This record gives structure tokens, C-alpha cells and sequence, in this order.
């Protein structure tokens, strides 16, 4: 599975396996990567660095802020 | 007696230490509110619409923070930038209304 | 709820520059009912992000270099989002990616 799953991204295996400048300093990508399965099962910040938690914290703060602020009555759309 | 008997600093170490998860939760809330402000109060086009809808911004901010935060007893934001959103989560309504701590803030 | 996202590369129609971008994203719930009224999202460099091939559970951890044959994985712990970062040890035998028994 994981072994056969290594034949995924050409001109990226240097960026994948070597994590190297062969796929980076000189390799035409014309497209952003995508870990929608190139990650673990889903790690979902269950296998987490703390930084995930920090990011989600600032996220949720701003999210509640704008939600309650937009939940203020008589939404004016006063942009 | 009177109120608010603070044995501030008599605690092991001080009120300047690290001892708990929820401590660090509020710490993150603290410092991110603080940096948010130091960049927000340093914003451009500071018309200071403290009567039109900036009050909505401030009230939504202070209420939603305890609507987001768990250690939610009582709090305030008293400025003129007293224009105080003195907000305390009574049961679920932030009881809003308009010290030596302010004196020390002015000192430092 | 919010929207988890995927690591990326600094390219859409160009060479992928330094950094691989994992995103966080959410849909601005509107305001006496709610609806989709916005979308806010950022993306941080998921490229200097230490990863673990030999972890019990980690980022798709596969210890496919030292299974049993005098096997130990003594991995390379934190550098960043790099592969070939799980050193293995040949446990009480010979060493000639070869971990071997004793005679």
C-alpha cells in the first residue's frame, strides 16, 4: 500500500522521498501539492504538534468574534 | 469584612508561573487578544467611530470571548481611545456596565 | 464546523517555490437563521514540519527499513518535512540497509 503509493508524484519524489531541491530548485510543478491521503489516515490534529492547537485557537477566537459581531442585530452591511 | 482579599504573591512562586492546561488556554487567549489589540489599535484609518458601530465591535469582542472562553467569571474593558464595557457572564448574559490597577497601568 | 485542508506547494502554474502549504479554512456562518456569508482561510508552511516514519502513530509512519531482523528504529526525530529520517539500529549482530545476526 504505502510502498505502491510512492509512485504518486513525478518530479516530486525528490521533494517527497529526498525532500530535496531536485524537485524544488529545478522542476516544473505548475500545481500545488495535496495531502488528502498523502497524510496519515487523517491526523486531524489528533496526531498533533502544538502549533496545530495554536492555529486553531487563534482561528476560533477570530471566528467567535466575527460571528457574534455579525450576529449583532440589524446587520447593516455597512462596508 | 470588605471584599476581594487578594493574597497576591503569597502563593508558591508568584502569579507569574505555569501550572495548568486551562491556565495556558487563557494565556493564549490573553496574549492573542493583546497582540490583536497592539496591531488593531495601531491600525490605519483610525476614525475612532466610538459611537457609530465600534461599540458593536467592542461588545461583540468582549462578550464572544467568554462565549468562546471557559474560565468566564467577570471582566471589563474600560478605555477612552470611563468608556467601560464592564462585562460579566452573570448566567449567560454578559452583565455590561460603564482603580489601583489602572493607577499601576498608568505608572508603568 | 471548519474546513481542514491539505499540504501544498508554492505553485499553480509555476515552479513550486520553497514551502508546502497546509491550510485552515472555515465558512462564515451568516446571521433569525444562519447561512454561508463568507469564507476565511490561511495557509502555513507544512514543509519545515518534522515527521515520523517509525512512530507508533504519526504522519503515515512506516518503519519499512528495520522490521525484525535484529531490528531497531532509532529515528531522526526533528528536522522538518523530510523523508529518510528514521535511522535504524542493527540489534546485536552484523551490519552488512543491512542488519544481520551474529555467527
Amino acid at each position: 500500500a504505502q510502498k505502491l503509493a510512492e509512485e504518486v508524484p513525478m518530479d516530486v519524489a525528490s521533494y517527497l522521498y529526498t525532500g530535496d531541491s531536485h524537485q524544488l530548485k529545478r522542476a516544473n510543478c505548475s500545481g500545488r501539492y495535496e495531502l488528502a491521503g498523502l497524510p496519515g489516515k487523517w491526523p486531524a490534529l489528533a496526531s498533533a504538534h502544538p502549533s496545530l492547537h495554536r492555529a486553531l485557537d487563534t482561528l476560533t477566537h477570530a471566528t467567535n468574534f466575527l460571528n457574534v459581531m455579525l450576529q449583532s442585530n440589524k446587520s447593516r452591511e455597512q462596508n | 469584612s470588605g471584599r476581594y482579599e487578594l493574597a497576591g504573591l503569597p502563593g508558591k512562586w508568584p502569579a507569574l508561573a505555569s501550572a495548568h492546561p486551562s491556565l495556558h488556554r487563557a494565556l493564549d487567549t490573553l496574549t492573542h487578544a493583546t497582540n490583536f489589540l497592539n496591531v488593531m489599535l495601531q491600525s490605519n484609518k483610525s476614525r475612532e467611530q466610538n459611537l457609530q458601530d465600534d461599540l458593536d465591535w467592542y461588545q461583540a469582542l468582549v462578550w464572544s470571548l467568554l462565549e468562546g472562553e471557559p474560565s468566564i467569571s467577570r471582566a471589563a474593558i474600560t478605555f477612552s481611545t470611563q468608556v467601560f464595557l464592564q462585562a460579566t457572564r452573570e448566567e449567560s448574559r454578559i452583565l455590561l456596565q460603564d482603580p489601583h490597577l489602572a493607577n499601576a497601568t498608568l505608572e508603568t | 464546523h471548519f474546513k481542514w485542508s491539505p499540504p501544498y506547494l508554492e505553485c499553480e502554474n509555476g515552479s513550486y517555490k520553497p514551502g508546502w502549504l497546509v491550510t485552515l479554512s472555515s465558512a462564515i456562518y451568516g446571521l433569525l437563521v444562519p447561512e454561508f456569508r463568507g469564507v476565511m482561510k490561511v495557509d502555513i508552511n507544512l514543509q519545515k514540519v518534522d515527521i515520523d516514519q517509525c512512530s507508533s502513530d504519526g504522519w503515515f509512519s512506516g518503519t519499512h527499513k528495520c522490521h525484525l531482523n535484529n531490528s531497531e528504529c532509532m529515528p531522526i526525530k526533528g528536522l522538518g518535512f523530510v523523508l529518510g529520517a528514521y535511522e535504524c539500529i542493527c540489534k546485536a549482530g552484523f551490519y552488512h540497509y543491512v542488519c544481520l545476526p551474529c555467527r
